[PDB]
DNA sequence: ATCAATATCCACCTGCAGATTCTACCAAAAGTGTATTTGGAAACTGCTCCATCAAAAGGCATGTTCAGCGGAATTCCGCTGAACATGCCTTTTGATGGAGCAGTTTCCAAATACACTTTTGGTAGAATCTGCAGGTGGATATTGAT
DNA sequence: ATCAATATCCACCTGCAGATTCTACCAAAAGTGTATTTGGAAACTGCTCCATCAAAAGGCATGTTCAGCGGAATTCCGCTGAACATGCCTTTTGATGGAGCAGTTTCCAAATACACTTTTGGTAGAATCTGCAGGTGGATATTGAT
């Protein structure tokens, strides 16, 4: 039995960006493990921040400097500007 | 008819980087696979997909290692890489240090 | 012979697709011993992972683990 | 306060990641705001990467993309390539590219 | 500020009676501790996740170390390993 | 009796039980654990103790330095190996001039 | 501050190639090395200073200069870790 | 009738000397200025714990030490003696620093 | 420059392995509402140590001269890989029992959580302890000229 | 080979900075001792999917031929290493003042902890559909020969 994948919200995605394109399965494959991958290796970087300053919580605050330690300039402007707004909507909504 | 060596490697070049089917023959490649573990533990059954994906590892790793090898021998002003650039890339990716 | 398996053709098939055009001769031999301690340090770590799950079947997952510590990471199979 | 990921206005699973945070270990506590960063995050590097291997499905007459166009779209981005530096995508082959000395003298 | 120093010292001690460790060369061998004890605990930890473990054991502890080390120091490691948990194991 | 008496060991079980803890690994340590680890732990710095020591002794010092540490680490196989993205402030190289550069011949 | 890399003397950067194992030195080393040593110390001083800040301190500490290198891969002993 | 050493005799001699000690190669303030510089000129308003200057010059030097002898390595693989910049750019090549 | 031999490109065709679509079951999710708990920001602030200014001096950087030797260019040529046609042996493919990989249920050793009590390793700090860096000289190699 | 200029080796000697030696204090830390909770091992078991196999299938192993690669020998030029004079700025020793790190205490916005409630994503079994991969064909670019 059961095993969750980001394969929907992928294939949601990929409408909005190329609405007439489709995606292999071996490629789905792909991107979720992409996903995986960036969802670990920025979790994990959130981990140590709060560790090395002694928090127990990791805040938006964290995710945030791990994405500006983590990718590359250019990408990681966007991913910045991509998750503050994400939080503000969010935070701005009953 | 005939043609010159190199016209017919970079035919093969150009074809071979255009696909992504996998260069080696599965079954010489399982073989060897499970030979290799027969030595870390006894009695051991492989996932078609774990095969596959030590493959896909395996030929991404040598085709990756050829580059760098035939930047080297290009670097010593050659055009065949020898088991000298092989060498002496593996040695600067620290596999040998 | 098992790592003879792994033959010239194929070897030089993938030396092409790195952009290869010459090969001298004693490669081949080289490439194999390579190719060799390739999978005796992943199979080694992924069959770890096999015990240590207490199975007797390397899955694609146990090789995806050993992959990425080898910092070989490879997406397709799994995670 | 609602479908937390409509709220953020995500197409991602923001209470899934949410939920994957915790489960993972990373910190005692995790803050309310980090898995819709996070989750944001997410969605728009998976945009990125779908945005531009849609186009090299395109620019090959190919209306589904495969491993191949993943690999392409990748490898031909700088920062993209740079973030997967150390990345094997299954059945995406290489880039076409021939040493330069390498081609017949012309 | 905890440290490991006496410890080091201790272990020293006992290796080559007669040494001794200027205190930078003490940092450094702090540092490698914490650092085999990060790399250890890491991979202790994912271990334990890659299979829906919420509890990390001597177990995977010792699975661990023959993942992260070297063939010879490996085999000596995981002995010393066994050998502290079976006598702590049968005292109080 | 402390638990590294009972387990016959030099370094704190105690306080990596209690690292373990903090550190967030898992949601619970086994008892087992921090036993094993300080063992492994103490092993391995008695290794590098011995060698570092030998280092010394053959530079006819008694007190330990970094680069005692970095000779100890960078002659054997396996500390290297297990060392072989660590740098030892301090330390030096170990001497080593490549043969094509010695003069003369024979 | 300006030009500061030039501070990065021929006779210094000799006595690294030296150290290195390196016996004859071309003439274009000196400036190819300097650029190098720049890229470094951009990319561990960039990720240090994102760790001083994320502390919302102004002062650049060690361990900051010790987690951008472990980051990096260039794990060092010697100075809180 | 002044002695003197041939080409290459002093240069092993400091390969020898060199490999044998410890000390930073690099001047402490030319160094410090550079990395306040570097800093600074990324973020101004930055103070540095004398520590942390010298944990970068720590790591600084054993990375270019280590460059040079990947770099002395692919010089002799082209049966040269002297490195060049190519050889620097082939070693960070293959390091997978620039590829 | 002129064929002749091939390889490559491309527009069209289509059969089917894999992508899409529909429908219903359902446990694990994810959201809601309540009650309690607490991490860590804020404000007052001790005190560590960073920036900095001064000052004296020799260890090093700089800049020059000059000649040796390293490396690039070039000609040779021995021999080794590349291309190719010849012929069969090993990989591939679709097919069939059965071994483990998982799904499910039990119950027990062992892991929280909580309340005390005792052992300990940091440490602020005055005080004597000691391995050895750096200076010395003088007997032993190592170079390089002849 | 023999000689002479020089750097190397090294055992002795001693200053001094860094290491070792406690006295006294202590908070947090490691340990002791119930009470309560539960993770996951141990055992039974269905049912995937892995190992094995035979037969349709499609490389690859083999020996000849020679094109061209790469290492050897040679040569000349100019760049880099040694040696040297000179004087700059790094290094060192010290002390000053204050920004800012870091401790201590106060306290609320946010997070944990159930537990009732509604929703959804993953799975299973079935039928329908469609992007495109091999296949064909004939035009044409490329390559090698004369």
């Amino acid at each position: 039995s059961r095993k969750e994948s980001y394969a929907i919200y992928v294939y949601k995605v990929l409408k909005q960006v190329h609405p007439d394109t489709g995606i292999s399965s071996k490629a789905m494959s792909i991107m979720n493990s992409f996903v995986n991958d960036v969802f670990e290796r920025i979790a994990g970087e959130a981990s140590r921040l709060a560790h090395y300053n002694k928090r127990s919580t990791i805040t938006s605050r964290e995710i945030q400097t791990a994405v500006r330690l983590l990718l590359p300039g250019e990408l990681a402007k966007h991913a910045v500007s991509e998750g503050t707004k994400a939080v503000t909507k969010y935070t701005s909504a009953k | 008819h005939r043609y010159r060596p190199g016209t017919v490697a970079l035919r093969e070049i150009r074809r071979y980087q255009k696909s992504t089917e996998l260069l080696i023959r599965k079954l010489p490649f399982q073989r060897l696979v499970r030979e290799i573990a027969q030595d870390f533990k006894t009695d051991l059954r492989f996932q078609s997909s774990a095969v596959m994906a030590l493959q896909e590892a395996s030929e991404a790793y040598l085709v990756a290692l050829f580059e760098d090898t035939n930047l080297c021998a290009i670097h010593a002003k050659r055009v065949a890489i020898m088991p000298k650039d092989i060498q002496l890339a593996r040695r600067i990716r620290g596999e040998r240090a | 012979d098992n790592i003879q398996g792994i033959t010239k053709p194929a070897i030089r098939r993938l030396a092409r697709r790195g952009g290869v055009k010459r090969i001298s001769g004693l490669i081949y031999e080289e490439t194999r011993g390579v190719l060799k301690v390739f999978l005796e340090n992943v199979i080694r770590d992924a069959v770890t992972y096999t015990e240590h799950a207490k199975r007797k079947t390397v899955t694609a997952m146990d090789v995806v683990y050993a992959l990425k510590r080898q910092g070989r990471t490879l997406y397709g199979f799994g995670g | 306060a609602k479908t937390r990921s409509s709220r953020a206005g995500l197409q991602f699973p923001v209470g899934r990641v949410h939920r994957l945070l915790r489960k993972g270990n990373y910190a005692e506590r995790v803050g309310a705001g980090a898995p819709v960063y996070l989750a944001a995050v997410l969605e728009y590097l998976t945009a990125e990467i779908l945005e531009l291997a849609g186009n090299a499905a395109r620019d090959n007459k190919k209306t589904r993309i495969i491993p191949r166009h993943l690999q392409l779209a990748v490898r031909n981005d700088e920062e993209l390539n740079k973030l997967l530096g150390r990345v094997t995508i299954a059945q995406g082959g290489v880039l076409p590219n021939i040493q330069s000395v390498l081609l017949p003298k012309k």
